[PDB]
RNA sequence: GAUCCUCGGCGCCAGUGAGGUCCAUUUACUCUCGCUCUACCUGCAAAGGUGGCGGUCGCGUGCCUCGUCUCGCGGCUGUAUAGA
């Protein structure tokens, strides 16, 4: 449903507020959540066309106690994301942790402890609160939150982890931080199908961020402005296009932000060029053409919606922009603030 | 003034590796200053500095000591790139990495700076 | 050319290397736009009684259609996308 959607009709709305920082999106269709620096997991609200703003949130707390469950955290969340049904909200972030809990009056009841570093990374499978937690030791737990209660851990990972996208099979598409290497987990059998990359105007660092267009195939960004689609099929990549979002002795600006539609091909890629990138896969379906560039700050995190209905005609999405990076502050800029980029795509 | 500039292909990549290992094995002495202490020193067993100084006059002074001390100095191109390299959050402008008797890290310092000999 | 001590007054004090600041649940700060009731008033401002557009129940029912649509009086009180 890529042609079907109309790019130069875009409907955009810059909200932003006090925090200045912010890090992550969380949908639950439709209800919008975020996460900020200063401590804040927000619950805000948008869903009428024909402006809301926001309800509630909660505070990360600087609590000396030890091993405790309760509404207490110990430090800011880094990245949020929701259930299907809409009735279990979870984080975890550098207070090393987790908490899941009621969406609704937004009160911790429990806090999973299981990582030890950080948790740099969140997803779920569809139509089931199975929980994928993928953490700065370099593993990926795998939770049973219908029980609230501990599965399994998996390890594979040459380095610190760095994102998890999944769907509604148990699989998962992760990738580590620097070793160039998106890594497909058989999460029953615990096995792992390893792609890694190497490009070959920079060469690949690290490679930031991933997407699961299907059960296929899927696409991962790296920092010298590759974006790769890889088959499950076949360990050589689908697709490498370069220098994603432009020059900045210049470098390529490296991509920040990566978010796909599930069984589409409508693929959301932005960085600290100060444009959203939209790409699609081709009707070859091996290839990737430009659906085109379509605001200012440095863009973390990028969210997804659709009408949904009968008709199903234009989405919703937006993009979580903040002032730095979203689990370090190694670049700062002064544009961007803890702000929502609602951009709605017509027919 | 960066003439031992590190090339993208691959040469920068091994040299960030590395960065990243050692600072695994905490043979690392991060940021200009500490760098600085760890030649002054002579403990240090190979630099990489940043050629995205905004300034690059503030870790210019560096290669004169580098020179008396006769340890191999080399530049990549972003202090990004080498920040997080490190794992520090920030940006890390000039990078020190020592050695002990036995490591295999050791080993790739002293393979690493028969490259930067190449160079320079 | 004595040096040091004592007694005065006047000033004044190595390392390391990744952590650190606030604290029930608030809404930063500034500039513009849009502003959901109106009128008579007891009325100088500002507050209350009443009426037009209401809006909701009780009732008469009008209806070439006895449902929907043109209405009215009797207990009450105003509310729309509503903020960009």
């Amino acid at each position: 449903l890529a042609s079907e959607l109309a790019f130069d009709k875009a409907t955009y709305t810059q909200f932003r507020w006090n925090s200045g920082t912010v890090t992550s999106v969380a949908v639950c269709p439709p209800y919008a959540y975020t996460t900020t620096k200063d401590g804040y997991l927000t619950k805000w609200k948008l869903q009428d066309l024909p402006r809301p703003e926001r309800i509630c949130f909660a505070k990360a707390d600087a609590r000396k106690a030890n091993d405790k469950t309760y509404q207490g955290h110990l430090k800011a969340p880094l990245v949020v994301k929701a259930s299907q049904d809409g009735k279990f909200v979870v984080t975890g972030g550098a207070d090393k942790r987790l908490v899941v809990y009621n969406a609704a009056d937004l009160k911790p009841i429990k806090a999973f402890t299981q990582h030890r570093d950080a948790v740099t990374g969140l997803a779920f499978r569809r139509g089931t609160n199975q929980l994928y937690s993928c953490s700065k030791d370099r593993t990926v737990k795998v939770w049973s939150l219908d029980e609230l209660a501990y599965v399994e851990t998996l390890f594979g990972h040459q380095d610190e982890i760095l994102d998890i996208d999944a769907l509604g099979q148990e699989r998962c598409v992760s990738v580590g931080a620097r070793d160039r290497t998106a890594r497909y987990w058989k999460v029953p059998e615990e096995s792992q199908l390893v792609f890694r990359g190497g490009g070959e105007a920079a060469h690949e660092g690290s490679m930031d961020r991933v997407a699961m267009i299907d059960d296929d195939m899927f696409v991962t960004g790296s920092d010298n402005g590759d974006l790769a689609l890889w088959s499950i099929q076949r360990k050589k990549p689908l697709h490498v296009i370069a220098r994603a979002h432009g020059l900045e002795a210049p470098q390529p600006r490296g991509i920040t932000a990566l978010r796909t539609l599930p069984y589409s091909d409508l693929i959301f890629s932005g960085s600290w060029d100060g444009c959203i990138r939209v790409w699609r896969l081709s009707e070859d379906k091996r290839k990737l053409e430009a659906v085109g560039i379509l605001v200012r700050g440095i863009v973390n995190d990028i969210a997804l919606f659709e009408r949904g209905e009968r008709g199903r005609d234009g989405l919703c999405v937006v993009v979580v922009t903040g002032k730095e990076m979203r689990f370090g502050r190694w670049k700062y800029m002064k544009e961007g603030r803890c702000g929502a980029v609602i951009f709605e795509v017509p027919k | 003034a960066a003439w031992p500039k590190a090339e993208d292909p691959a040469l920068v990549q091994e040299l960030l590796d590395c960065v990243q290992q050692a600072s695994h094995y905490r043979q690392l002495k991060k940021g200009a200053n500490e760098t600085t202490k760890s030649v002054n020193r002579g403990t240090s067993e190979l630099v990489i500095l940043a050629a995205d100084t905004q300034p690059l006059s503030i870790v210019l002074h560096i290669p004169l000591i580098c020179e008396e001390k006769n340890v191999p100095y080399v530049y990549v191109p972003s202090k990004v790139a080498l920040g997080r390299a490190c794992g520090v959050s920030r940006a890390v402008i000039a990078v020190s990495l020592t050695s002990n008797e036995a490591s295999d890290l050791n080993s790739k310092i002293r393979a690493l700076r028969d490259k930067v000999e190449r160079l320079a």
